[PDB]
């Protein structure tokens, strides 16, 4: 659970040459196409 | 759109909104103008 709601933590990294900013932006773009009632958030290192 | 009563709205606010708002930056006390749904067993004394 994350912030009082059921969650599933996903770890990953940016592919060689690409920054974390671009990798995170794509993950957001992919997260937007997910089924109704499924949100997302950044934690730990990604929150900072 | 007239699909939810104020009891339904009160439950949604209590169950989905209140907890996150109560943990939001700078928020002290949070008061719900309504009540969260419980499983109500309305007993009939004639049938008991």
């Amino acid at each position: 659970r994350y912030n009082g709601l059921p969650s599933m933590e996903i770890l990953g990294q940016a592919a060689p040459g690409k920054s974390t900013g671009e990798a995170m932006e794509l993950m957001e773009q992919l997260a937007s196409k997910l089924p109704t009632g499924v949100g997302y958030d950044w934690t730990g290192m990604s929150y900072q | 759109d007239g699909t939810m009563t104020q009891e339904d709205i009160s439950d949604y606010v209590a169950a989905n909104m209140k907890d996150a708002i109560s943990r939001t930056s700078g928020v002290g006390d949070v008061q719900l103008f309504g009540s969260q749904y419980a499983m109500r067993i309305w007993m009939n004394p004639n049938e008991l």
